[PDB]
């Protein structure tokens, strides 16, 4: 099926440069918008940049503005990230994410594998607590509180859930707070109203174990929660 | 031939034996609807040639249109955004349908083929799933039953049911003597009625495959047919400037919908959410709203600058879409 | 009296706005008028609306109790010269359409028409700028007179003579020949009758000269009927808009 | 065409042996359906501009 | 209008870009019908230009022609002939050697079909390229059993001119022409005849678009 393979992450002295490159195969690369999402080696996903489908709209983060530059070449089916002045706040696993936008679509539905780079108002999303032990067969409610209300006037509440299996990329579970991504069981379900949100698993299997992330897609920049891991008590 | 003429006289005799009073006696006490005042809320402008078909999705927001520039466009009718543009392998397309799941669209025309398009691909594009070739006519109409069965009419005087997974005709519905022009499924999809170029409409059993009833009474080619929301009647537009209401349990023609200032043909017919309105698009560039129970013309839709070729009411009844030969779709409410 | 002249010029401004707005409305909202050559008529109608709604009130104020500028004179020359050279570009498009029939049919692209529109607006701006880089003024009178009237009028006359030759060569029939003779006469004659006395008096008594000055503005109002009323598609669009 | 006309005769014999009901009854059924569903039809009486998704 | 609604609107505008570019690319072609009667020379004409509808493309002098053959449609013409209303011209094919062959008569059927498509309300301002085929076969078969009122000479030239005048007598319209030609199924360039006729048609359409024709 579809693949995204990142390449170009190695050791760089602080203040230097490196260019990342994600190579796509197996889908229509030109119709998708593309994202970079990094993960620091401690914990946590956060957003870097966005280039649109026809490369006409580009957004960056505040810790990315000026120094990084995203680009794509559609005949080559590749995405680039030219990075300059690499500080110690840039050591991360970097993911290229494909995302499409029309009425009823699934953004953020396939993520690449990653490249470890090493060197040397915004909507705040909160998840408390960060670790809940579950037993294989018992339900669990994973919550996510936001600062600004994600319910838009059109009727869409823009909240996404992601599951990162331990050692893998994170993958889409829920999109726009109540839908269900393709290839996902109906055990998962999404609920909430405006500011408070809940992910509910029913009859939990011990392959749902991992860290759960809530993302806001109401405004740019895109902000993730701190995460909530489940474990194997 | 003598036996067939005796059977025709017997059917006519029983039809008169069940027909003491008509709808103008029963619906005489009922109060009218007045003038219906609709306005163009939207105008969908992306096609560059004549629009021949449209079909609403069952979420009452998305709709396909077909035109002769070789494109199927999926429209978002609330934002006027266009969600897809499907390039067609043959541009001589006369019909299009939306699957009630939302996952597929169909189209066809002078290629004699019903092509089926997957809208939900992992690759993020729309590609041809199947091409259904068994007809020798031209594809007049097609309607999905579900994701695996579609019923098509054609201008080789026949109708057909298809398995989409194998690409093969399951049953074939023969018995018309002219080119079949339209079809309409019953709201439980166990029956459908088709109208042809022999001025007669036929009730067909979907699972068995044989004609139940035949409805003569028009004077020219039947162009449009739509089912009543109860499922026990249907309306029928033709080239003789008349819509007629028929009846399944009475086996009978109930009411004509005509006027002296109307001489053109009727391209498309549709009912509203409850009955009580019959919307019909005509060759004289207009659309006329009828009272279904009292035969009083309740309003007009003076929009398009060429003939209104297709129309459809949403699944919840909130709006009416009409397309025409001047390359525009209009949403009316 | 002067009230009658003021009512005449008010009627002229309103009829200019109505005719040119009707041309713009018919071209932008119709399938049959989506040919890429009617963008010349949209830009000519915009030029005529901008002649009227800006220049003719200031001229009417400077004629009625006449006293008082440089920006106004430059914009007057700009919009009138742009209207004349739009007529010249329409004339050349028609000539190439019937002269090199099938291989210019593949070149009547909307972007080519937009390039010709932008070029004739740049030519009008280059004519208008030297009096800046109320009066009205030799070295500028002569060059502006040539590049404003005498080159586009001579090109329109030569082009329409060759149009006449192609039409008579391609040509029920004896009424068709009187038809295109009358149409080419009206098209080539209202332009000359409106603009030629001003540019003759200008390249060479103050009553006739101001009369010629206003007869120049009259062509800006006579252009929508001349460049639409003989087309059946414009006539059907106009009857469906106003009826 | 003895088999074709025979199939026409068998089709008309399946046509004629069908039980039919009174036309006034079916008129009453259509009018009863259109009365029991009238206030669920927003083309009869248009909704105000807040329950309309097309403004 | 939120973040996902700006991107859906950007996608919509990209689709609109591609639609307008496809329309500009499609306006450069010359579309043509082929409407002859049965065994009349339609296959010979499409051979010289090299179940549903058949479309043959050819290029001549940097122009692209699209010829549509609807003979596999054995249905009623009245329900699909409006699909070809904005075609540039019609190519009609007649066998000149079918004056004596019966199916009735073969050439009276051609007169019927030509009158039917010429006096149609969808082809009122659509002109016709009429190919009179089987020129040599008519030259060795050669009239008064098809036209007994003809009462004239029995020579090739005058008989062919009589059939052409009798065939073009059914126009009854000012805004359209019939561009006739005779073909003996081995002529080297009949694409030139179509090119010259289409040039005359486009000149007449452009002059009629100015109030001049
Ligand atoms: C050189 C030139 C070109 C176009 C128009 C004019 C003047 C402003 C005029 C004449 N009648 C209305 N205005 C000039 C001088």
């Amino acid at each position: 099926d579809v693949q995204l393979v990142e390449s170009g992450g190695g050791l760089v002295q602080p203040g230097g440069s490196r260019k990342l490159s994600c190579s796509a195969s197996g889908f229509a690369f030109s119709s998708f918008g593309m994202h970079w999402v990094r993960q620091a080696p401690e914990k946590g996903l956060e957003w870097v940049a966005y280039i649109s489908s026809g490369s006409g709209t580009i957004y960056y983060a505040d810790t990315v503005k000026g120094r990084f530059t995203i680009s794509r070449d559609d005949p080559k089916n590749t995405l680039f990230l030219q990075m300059t002045s690499l500080r110690s706040e840039d050591t991360a696993m970097y993911y290229c994410v494909r995302s499409i936008y029309y009425y009823g679509s699934s953004p953020f539905d396939f993520w690449g594998q990653g490249t470890t780079l090493t060197v040397s108002s915004d909507i705040v999303m909160t998840q408390a607590t960060s670790s809940v032990p579950v037993t294989p067969g018992e339900s669990v409610s994973i919550s996510c509180r936001s600062s600004k209300s994600l319910l838009h006037s059109n009727g869409n509440t823009y909240l996404y859930w992601f599951l990162q299996r331990p050692g893998q990329s994170p993958q889409l579970l829920i999109y726009r707070m109540s839908n269900l991504a393709s290839g996902v069981p109906d055990r998962f379900s999404g609920s909430g109203s405006g500011t408070a949100f809940t992910l509910t698993i029913s009859r939990l299997e011990a392959e749902d174990v991992g860290v759960y992330y809530c993302m806001q897609h109401l405004e740019y920049p895109l902000t993730f929660g701190a995460g909530t891991k489940l474990e194997l008590k | 031939r003598q036996e067939a003429e005796q059977l025709k006289n017997q059917i006519r005799d029983a039809r008169k034996a069940c027909a003491d009073a008509t709808l103008s006696q029963i619906t005489n006490n009922i109060d009218p609807v007045g003038r219906i005042q609709m306005r163009t809320r939207r105008t969908l402008r992306g096609h560059l040639a004549k629009i021949y078909a449209m079909h609403w999705g069952t979420d009452s927001r998305l709709l396909v249109s077909a035109s002769q520039d070789g494109k199927l466009i999926i429209w978002d009718s609330y934002t006027t955004n266009k969600v897809h543009a499907i390039p067609l392998r043959s541009s001589w397309v006369m019909t299009c349908a939306y699957a009630p799941s939302g996952n597929y669209v169909a189209c066809g025309g002078l290629d004699n083929i019903c092509s089926i398009y997957n809208l939900k691909t992992r690759e993020g594009n729309v590609r041809v799933s199947r091409e259904l070739a068994g007809h020798t006519g031209y594809l007049s109409c097609c309607r999905f039953l579900d994701d695996n069965q579609i019923v098509t009419s054609s201008g080789d005087t026949t109708c057909a049911l298809w398995d989409i997974e194998t690409g093969q005709q399951t049953t074939t519905f023969t018995g018309h003597t002219g080119d079949v022009m339209s079809l309409s499924l019953a709201p439980d999809t166990r029956l459908f009625v088709s109208g042809a170029c022999d001025a007669s409409a036929k009730l067909w059993d979907v699972r068995e495959g044989m004609c139940r009833q035949t409805f003569t009474g028009h004077e020219s080619d039947i162009n449009a047919i739509c089912f009543f929301p109860n499922g026990n009647a249907f309306a029928t537009g033709s080239d003789d400037a008349t819509c007629r209401l028929f009846d399944l349990r009475a086996d009978q023609e109930l009411m004509t919908y005509s006027h002296d200032n109307i001489i053109c043909g009727i391209t498309s017919v549709s009912f509203s959410k409850s009955g009580r309105l019959l919307l019909a698009g005509y060759d004289d560039f207009n659309c006329n709203v009828w009272d279904a129970l009292k035969a009083d013309r309740a309003g007009v839709l003076a929009g398009h600058d060429n003939r209104v070729s297709c129309l459809g009411v949403t699944d919840d009844g909130m709006a009416v879409a009409t397309g025409s030969w001047d390359s525009f779709l209009k949403i009316w409410n | 009296a002067t009230a009658a002249i003021a009512a005449a010029i008010t009627f002229l401004i309103l009829f200019t706005i109505f005719g040119n707005a009707l041309v713009i409305l018919a071209v932008l909202t119709s399938r049959s008028l989506r040919a890429p050559q009617n963008l010349f008529l949209v830009s000519l109608a915009a030029a005529d609306i901008l002649v009227a709604t800006l220049i003719i009130p200031f001229s009417l104020a400077n004629e009625l109790l006449g006293y008082w500028c440089e920006v106004y004179l430059a914009l007057d020359v700009l919009f009138c010269t742009s209207s004349i050279v739009h007529l010249c570009a329409i004339s050349l498009d028609r000539y190439w359409a019937v002269s090199r029939a099938l291989e210019y049919n593949s070149k009547r692209t909307p972007r080519r028409i937009k390039c010709i529109i932008l070029t004739v607006w740049l030519i009008a701006a280059v004519i208008s700028l030297p009096p800046l880089i109320c009066k009205l003024n030799a070295w500028y009178i002569l060059a502006s007179s040539i590049g404003s009237f005498f080159a586009p009028c001579l090109i329109m006359i030569l082009v329409y003579l060759r149009i006449y030759l192609i039409a008579k060569r391609s040509n029920a029939q004896l009424t068709r020949e009187k038809r295109f003779t009358f149409v080419l006469a009206v098209v080539i004659g209202v332009f000359v009758l409106c603009w030629f006395p001003f540019f003759f008096s200008y390249s060479l008594p103050h009553g006739l000269f101001q009369f010629f000055f206003w007869i120049g503005y009259c062509n800006s109002s006579l252009n929508p009927v001349i460049y639409t009323i003989f087309n059946q598609d414009f006539r059907r669009a106009f009857r469906r808009i106003l009826c | 065409s003895i088999a074709q006309a025979r199939k026409l005769v068998e089709q008309l014999k399946m046509e004629a042996n069908i039980d039919r009901i009174k036309v006034s009854k079916a008129a009453a059924d259509l009018m009863a359906y259109c009365e029991a569903h009238a206030k669920e039809d927003p083309l009869l009486t248009p909704v105000p501009a807040s329950e309309n998704p097309f403004r | 209008l939120s973040a996902e609604e700006r991107a859906a609107l950007e996608r919509s505008k990209a689709i609109e870009k591609n639609l307008k570019e496809d329309g500009i690319s499609a306006a450069k072609d010359v579309k043509l019908l082929l409407l002859g009667a049965g065994e009349s020379g339609k296959s010979t004409i499409v051979k010289q230009m090299k179940t549903g509808i058949v479309e043959t493309h050819f290029t001549f002098k940097n122009l692209h022609f699209r010829l549509f053959d609807v003979g596999g449609q054995r249905s009623e013409r009245k329900k699909w002939i409006h699909c070809f209303e904005d075609v540039t011209a019609i190519i009609f094919c007649v066998a000149l050697s079918g004056y004596d062959q019966v199916l009735t008569n073969r050439m009276h059927e051609s007169l019927m079909l030509f009158d039917s498509i010429c006096n149609n309300k969808f082809f009122i301002d659509t002109s016709i390229i009429l190919f009179l085929n089987k020129k040599d076969l008519f030259g060795e078969k050669i009239l008064t059993i098809c036209f007994p009122e003809y009462t004239g000479p029995n020579t090739y030239e005058d008989a062919a001119a009589y059939i052409q005048a009798q065939f073009e007598s059914k126009n009854r319209s000012p805004n359209k022409e019939i561009y006739c030609h005779m073909t003996c199924a081995t002529d080297t360039n009949n694409i030139q005849v179509v090119f010259d006729a289409v040039t005359d048609i486009i000149i007449a359409n452009n002059l009629r678009g100015c109030g001049l024709y």
